[PDB]
DNA sequence: GGGTATTCGCCGTAGCCCAACCATATGG
DNA sequence: CCATATGGTTGGGCTACGGCGAATACCC
């Protein structure tokens, strides 16, 4: 008759003690009742081996700050030429325009609230950084909260790669980011010392106190959560926003957001470029071996995914028994900072040879000498994350190889999924309509937004 | 009774087995509101 | 309309009978007691 | 259907042609005066891809050794099987060496191939097959006297070649559509008459067979290329009425299914010869493609 | 190698899983 | 005081005989 605690199974309450029977076995009992008739009869060796002891305010507050101007931008036509300088190369005239686009929507006193698409691989970072860089030129923070804090952490490199003649305090909040290095930058732009944060949600978890909430720029919003987007919402009051977001929601939102979202997608992103040889089969390990062979006779990087259902090293000593001539690395997640970057600097370094990761989210990299792919995995996949990592790979002047493996042949639903997979050429807007069709299959009410479109203005 | 022989664990419940339908008075039976019986059915006894 | 009912032509079967046999890559040719290779479409659905 | 008539006619098994119409061994067009280890070629021939590829790349070994070693084989040195190529690695076959990294090589491979030292100019170009008794190189005084494909060597001055033959072998229902071209059937009832002629009346009632099969052949007019499909037909779509029921559901037959399978397929592989692909992907989605046609 | 059974042998007869992220506790 | 083990959060996506015949067996 005691709440007494088991330290594996917790809740337990004290019946007496047994002497029960085993397969001509003596051994006592001390007996536990537990949460609806568990009667725990554990040997009495284990004596010090227990204790004693709802939406549619979120959606008025969307259609307010629509109807809300907010602030107004100056352009200030003078910064922009001399960082404008620190990216030696050219800017694709499509891209300019949508550039322009959203900068006269950001000089508008109404919030800015775009998205610029297109297939991926072109420098959707550039307009961020003027956009950024005029933000910052009026005194005004800049926020990213990221899909990865590997794409954090190769953002604040090619942000300082930017910032270089800018006294600009950037800074990357997230778990892989150091306790005291969390809470110095916590503490540097509470009080706003520190200009440009990216992260992970913690920026959102965590209840910072920001300085200017002017620029919000989030990418890759299908991925980052529902109740998240609600907690977008939250961080959106009076903003000015823009997505990068190519690959969208599944029309759970993305139908209203037509029309109220100017769509400001680009063709052909980047010149120069080359269709992705894609090919498609079940497993074979000698591909694997030929393939490798390829990519050492170019001497590029490999990826490699996995389900993570398991444990992947014991995986990546069966390929390195198939390949004992690679350098084959996990980036595996739930390991420190220290791991995972060291990883990343030995993959910079390249003598590793092979990412061995599992998720787009631990593969999200624009590694350039990168241009072979291979997916076992590819039946238990979303459609974004399939072409997200086809597009993940690419460089200039190069071929891309993809080799995704279907181990039933057999699922009908991932069975179209991976035809209207496989029925691309190259780049240009094929993302766009096979989203489309996603889309379809997304929603697969405008009466209800009628009714609060009315009383918005109202409000 | 889960009985692990080694450590001496067990894990005694009372476990749900699903549902076993239920004779009528009369002797019929009652499934899906439809009025069922069951038949006997003769064969050849075991044994030498 | 009230008068005789007439008699069908090429039969509804037989017509569906010989596409079936040409889905099957096989030639039915349908000749006349004098072999020449009578059309029992009338050209209606044939180039 | 037994007897398979195809291989009534060309002389096979269902086994053979269920290898060669599923992607197991290749048959032949042309033996082109090739051999088999000892035995020359002939034609309607079994073959795997494992003597497709030695008939036509060949048996090359190549062997490591210890680091900074000098071997007794030099470079581009005539190889007897059995001999001690290393300080203590003995050959395995016949045929030139060639080194890996001197300082004193490290590794050594040996082909299957002939050598002739070249002094003028070569009459052929690399990758060049050729069959013996014919000219190479110095204005004809170097020549090809083993069947093989040339590699010139303008370090050594040797115009090598690495010895294999020309063979062409094939898989798949173009190449049994390949050999039904080729079946004169008056020669073959002929000699179906002179088997008739034979005695034993196993073979006589084989030939018999074969005999009015091929007599079929003749009256009715027919090619029997005829029997491989290259355009399948499409069925009228009423025929296959894929309807709407009352609950919504379509009821629907399963030859529109067949249809699009099929459609996705040979589109699918259409696309995949498209751009070169790696060919076991090939062989893998034409055996595909002959599975959702059957 | 032709002739004679032969004997089997098949032909016909609406629920989870897993991933990343943040949090608390917890050990050097 | 700093650095992991494990918790729980949301999200993302996903499932046996008639019976002709025939290779074969048996025979001369
Ligand atoms: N003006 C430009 N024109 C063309 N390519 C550019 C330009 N600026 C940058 N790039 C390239 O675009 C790439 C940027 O990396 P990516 O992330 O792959 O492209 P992204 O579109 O910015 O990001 P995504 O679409 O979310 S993958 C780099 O390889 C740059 O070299």
């Amino acid at each position: 008759g005691d709440y007494l605690i088991h330290p594996e199974h917790g809740v337990g309450q004290y019946l007496g003690l047994e002497t029960r029977e085993v397969l001509g076995v003596k051994r006592d009992y001390l007996v536990l009742r537990y949460k609806g008739e568990g009667k725990l009869y554990l040997p009495v060796e284990q004596l010090p081996l227990l204790k004693r002891h709802l939406a549619g305010r979120l959606l008025v507050l969307q259609a307010k700050r629509k109807a809300t101007p907010g602030r107004a931008f100056p352009p200030l036509p003078e910064w922009d030429p001399l960082v404008e300088k620190g990216f030696p190369y050219e800017l694709t005239p499509d891209q300019k325009r949508a550039l322009e686009e959203v900068l006269r929507d950001l000089e508008s006193p109404h919030p800015m609230d775009r998205l610029v698409s297109g297939d991926v691989g072109f420098g959707k970072t550039e307009v961020a950084l003027r956009a950024a860089h005029r933000v910052v030129g009026h005194g005004a923070q800049v926020a990213f909260l990221v899909p990865t804090t590997l794409l954090a952490e190769q953002h604040g490199k090619t942000f300082r790669e930017r910032f270089q003649g800018l006294p600009v305090r950037v800074a990357v909040l997230s778990r892989f980011t150091p306790p005291k290095e969390e809470e110095a930058i916590l503490k540097g732009l509470a009080e706003g010392t520190v200009d440009i944060v990216i992260g992970t949600h913690r920026l959102l978890q965590e209840d910072v106190r920001f300085r200017d909430l002017g620029l919000l720029i989030v990418d890759e919003e299908h991925r980052f959560g529902v109740a998240q987007k609600e907690r977008i919402r939250e961080l959106k009051a009076e903003v000015d926003t823009l997505y990068l977001s190519a690959t969208p929601i599944p029309r759970t939102l993305y139908s209203a957001l037509v029309g109220l979202k100017d769509l400001s997608s680009i063709q052909t992103p980047p010149p120069g470029r080359k269709p992705i040889k894609t090919f498609l089969a079940p497993f074979d390990p000698l591909l694997v071996r030929e393939a490798i062979l390829f990519e050492l006779e170019r001497g590029g990087k490999v990826f490699y995914v996995h389900d993570r259902v398991a444990s992947i090293e014991a995986r990546r000593r069966f390929l390195e028994s198939l390949v004992p001539e690679a350098r084959i690395g996990v980036v595996h997640g739930q390991m420190p900072e220290s791991l995972i970057e060291e990883t990343m600097l030995l993959f910079a370094e390249g003598a590793y040879d092979v990412l061995l990761a599992t998720t787009i989210i631990e593969a999200g990299l624009d590694v350039p000498e990168a241009n072979t792919i291979l997916i076992e995995r590819a039946d238990r996949l979303g459609l974004a994350t399939l072409y997200q990592l086809r597009g993940r790979v690419g460089r200039r002047e190069e071929e891309a190889y993809a080799y995704l493996f279907h181990p039933p042949r057999l699922t009908e639903a991932a069975e179209k999924r991976l035809a209207a997979i496989a029925d691309l050429s190259d780049l240009g807007s094929g993302h766009l309509l096979a989203e489309r069709d996603m889309e379809i299959r997304g929603v697969g009410s405008l009466e209800v937004y009628t009714e609060l479109l009315e009383e918005a203005i109202r409000k | 009774q889960l009985i692990h022989k080694d450590t001496g664990l067990i894990k005694e419940d009372e476990v749900f087995l699903g549902h076993i339908p239920l004779m009528t008075e009369d002797g019929s039976f009652i499934i899906n509101g439809a009025d069922r019986v069951i038949v006997s059915q003769i064969h050849r006894s075991p044994g030498v | 309309k009230g008068e005789d009912v007439p008699e069908p032509s090429v039969p509804e079967s037989f017509r569906v009978l010989v596409k079936e046999l040409q889905a099957l890559a096989l030639d039915v040719q349908t000749l006349d007691e004098k072999d020449n290779p009578v059309d029992i479409f009338e050209g209606l659905a044939s180039k | 259907d037994v007897p398979s008539k195809i291989g009534t006619l060309l002389d096979l098994s269902a086994t053979e042609l269920e290898q060669v119409l599923y992607f197991s061994k290749y048959i032949v067009l042309d033996p082109k005066g090739a051999i088999l280890n000892g035995v020359p070629v002939e034609k309607r021939q079994l073959l795997t891809d494992e003597e497709y590829r030695e008939l036509r790349y060949g048996k090359q070994e190549t062997y490591p050794l210890p680091p900074g070693v000098d071997a007794l084989v030099k470079d581009g040195e005539e190889v007897v099987k059995g001999q001690e190529l290393a300080p203590g690695v003995v050959s395995r076959l016949d045929g030139v060496a060639l080194y890996r990294f001197p300082r004193e090589p490290a590794s050594i491979l040996v082909v299957k191939a002939r050598v002739y030292p070249f002094e003028d100019d070569v009459e052929v170009s690399t990758g060049d097959r050729v069959a013996p008794g014919d000219v190479l190189a110095d204005g004809g005084k170097v020549k090809s006297d083993v069947y093989g494909r040339v590699e010139v060597d303008l370090v050594r001055n040797v115009v090598r070649v690495v010895e294999s033959y020309d063979i062409d072998a094939r898989m798949g229902a173009e190449a049994i559509q390949q050999l039904l071209k080729e079946l004169d059937l008056e020669a073959l009832e002929k000699e179906l008459l002179e088997e008739m002629k034979h005695p034993s009346r196993a073979r006589r009632a084989k030939a018999r067979k074969r005999l009015e099969v091929v007599r079929a052949f003749l009256d009715s007019g027919n090619r029997p290329e005829w029997m491989i499909l290259e355009a399948v037909p499409v069925l009228p779509p009423d025929l296959r009425p894929m309807v709407q029921v009352d609950g919504g559901r379509f009821a629907t037959s399963d030859l529109n299914d067949l249809y699009r399978r099929l459609i996705n397929r040979n589109n699918r592989l259409k696309k995949l010869l498209a751009q070169g692909a790696p060919e076991i992907i090939i062989r893998n989605e034409k055996r595909m493609l002959q599975e959702a046609v059957d």
